[PDB]
C-alpha cells in the first residue's frame, strides 16, 4: 500500500459484498463506524463504494 | 351572474383555511436538523442510542 501523500482510491459496483466474515474477524486492531451500525450492513443497499 | 368576484369573503375563508393545512403538511418534509426527513430509514439505519 502507498504512502499517506500517495493514497489509493479504488472503485466497487456492480458486486455482492458480505460484510458480515468482514466484520467477524479478529485482526482488525480498530473498527469504529458513523451513521451506519455495522450489524445493520447487511440489510442497506448503496450505490456504489 | 354576469359579474363575478361578488363573493370574495366566502373564497378568501376557504383559500386561507387550505394555504394553512397546505403549508402544515408541506412541513412534514424538513430535515429538522436531522439526517434524514424520513423515521423509518432512520430505524432501518442506525442504532437505537
Amino acid at each position: 500500500f502507498a504512502s499517506v501523500y500517495a493514497w489509493n482510491r479504488k472503485r466497487i459496483s456492480n458486486c455482492v459484498a458480505d460484510y458480515s466474515v468482514l466484520y467477524n474477524s479478529a485482526s482488525f486492531s480498530t473498527f469504529k463506524c458513523y451513521g451506519v451500525s455495522p450489524t445493520k450492513l447487511n440489510d442497506l443497499c448503496f450505490t456504489n463504494v | 351572474s354576469s359579474t363575478a368576484s361578488a363573493l370574495g369573503k366566502l373564497q378568501d375563508v376557504v383559500n386561507q383555511n387550505a394555504q394553512a393545512l397546505n403549508t402544515l403538511v408541506k412541513q412534514l418534509s424538513s430535515n429538522f436538523g436531522a439526517i434524514s426527513s424520513v423515521l423509518n430509514d432512520i430505524l432501518s439505519r442506525l442504532d437505537p442510542p
